C-alpha cells in the first residue's frame, strides 16, 4: 500500500562511531561523567585516562597507583574521581588537575570497586579482603568497616538517596546495608548460591540488577525479595563484569561478555535486541551516557580499546 | 588489577 509506514523501532540500532586507544594492559571499568562531558577508563597498567564523551578524544592521564586499578566512579558534580587499585588503596583525584587529594588506606587486599554516594560526601569500597569500607570523602579517614562478606566483594552501590549501599560478592550472596550505621538489612539468597559478580541500583532504588557467573542477570525487587527478570545468551562466567540500565531512550539492560560481543536485552520483554560486534576480547565494562544514547565499552588484554557506540533509539 | 585477570 502507498500508506505503508517505517514503524516505530523496538530495538535500539547502535554503531560504532570512536574506538579510545591508549592503555597498555587490559582496560578495567569505564563510566560517564555526571555531566555528560567526559569519560573515565581505569586499566591494569596503573592509569586512569579522560577521553571526551562525545568526540572520543584523549584527555589526559591521571597517574600514582603502585599496581592496576579494578575500578573507577566519578563525584556527582564531576569534579573528582576515586579508583581501587590492587596496591590495596583507593585514591580521590581531583579531575582538573590530575593530582591525588586522599590516599584512603586501611583494606587489607586489591580493592576490586568503588562508588561515590549521591552527596559525594561518602565513598563506599569493596576488597578481596572480604569487607566493605566506608569513608569520608573530606579527610579520606574510614568511617566504617563491615564484616560483609565471606569471600572478595565484587560490587558496591549507593541507592538514589545514598540512605542505603548494595555489595555483592563471590560467597554468592548480595546485601543491603543501612549507610547510617552500617547494619545489614536484607541478604538476598534464592535457589543457588554461584558468585555473585556485579550490583547494582535501579535508577528509582526500588530494584537491584545482579550479575552470577553462571551466564545471568537478574533484577530484583530486593524489598519483596523476588527476582521479576532473567536475561540470558550471553557469556559470563569468569569475569566481573559490569552491567547497566539505559534509560536514556529504550528502556534496555546493557552487559559485556566473554564472547567479546556487548549485549543489550529489552528490559521488560528479556529479548536481546542488539549484540554490538567489534572487540577482541573480553567486554570487562560498559556504561551509558546519562542524557544521550552513547554507549562505552572497554575490553581485557587481548584488545585494551574503548569503544564508543551511538542509536537513534 | 584483580578485574582484569
Amino acid at each position: 500500500s502507498a500508506t505503508q509506514s517505517k514503524p516505530t523501532p523496538v530495538k535500539p540500532n547502535y554503531a560504532l562511531k570512536f574506538t579510545l586507544a591508549g592503555h597498555t594492559k587490559a582496560v578495567s571499568s569505564v563510566k560517564f561523567s555526571p555531566n555528560g562531558e567526559w569519560l573515565a577508563s581505569s586499566s591494569a597498567d596503573k592509569l586512569i585516562k579522560i577521553w571526551g564523551a562525545y568526540d572520543g578524544k584523549f584527555e589526559k592521564t591521571i597517574s600514582g597507583h603502585k599496581l592496576g586499578i579494578s575500578d573507577v566512579a566519578w563525584s556527582s558534580d564531576s569534579n573528582l574521581l576515586v579508583s581501587a587499585s590492587d596496591d590495596k588503596t583507593l585514591k580521590i583525584w581531583d579531575v582538573s588537575s590530575g593530582k591525588c587529594l586522599k590516599t584512603l588506606k586501611g583494606h587489607s587486599n586489591y580493592v576490586f570497586c568503588c562508588n561515590f554516594n549521591p552527596q559525594s560526601n561518602l565513598i563506599v569500597s569493596g576488597s578481596f579482603d572480604e569487607s566493605v569500607r566506608i569513608w569520608d570523602v573530606k579527610t579520606g579517614k574510614c568511617l566504617k568497616t563491615l564484616p560483609a562478606h565471606s569471600d572478595p566483594v565484587s560490587a558496591v552501590h549507593f541507592n538514589r538517596d545514598g540512605s542505603l549501599i548494595v555489595s555483592s560478592s563471590y560467597d554468592g550472596l548480595c546485601r543491603i546495608w543501612d549507610t547510617a550505621s552500617g547494619q545489614c538489612l536484607k541478604t538476598l539468597i534464592d535457589d543457588d548460591n554461584p558468585p555473585v559478580s556485579f550490583v547494582k541500583f535501579s535508577p528509582n532504588g526500588k530494584y537491584i540488577l545482579a550479575a552470577t557467573l553462571d551466564n545471568t542477570l537478574k533484577l530484583w525487587d530486593y524489598s519483596k525479595g523476588k527476582c521479576l527478570k532473567t536475561y540470558t545468551g550471553h557469556k559470563n562466567e569468569k569475569y566481573c563484569i559490569f552491567a547497566n540500565f539505559s534509560v536514556t531512550g529504550g528502556k534496555w539492560i546493557v552487559s559485556g561478555s566473554e564472547d567479546n560481543l556487548v549485549y543489550i536485552w529489552n528490559l521488560q520483554t528479556k529479548e536481546i535486541v542488539q549484540k554490538l560486534q567489534g572487540h577482541t576480547d573480553v567486554v570487562i565494562s560498559t556504561a551509558c551516557h546519562p542524557t544521550e544514547n552513547i554507549i562505552a565499552s572497554a575490553a581485557l588484554e587481548n584488545d585494551k580499546t574503548i569503544k564508543l557506540w551511538k542509536s537513534d533509539c | 588489577x584483580x578485574r582484569a585477570x
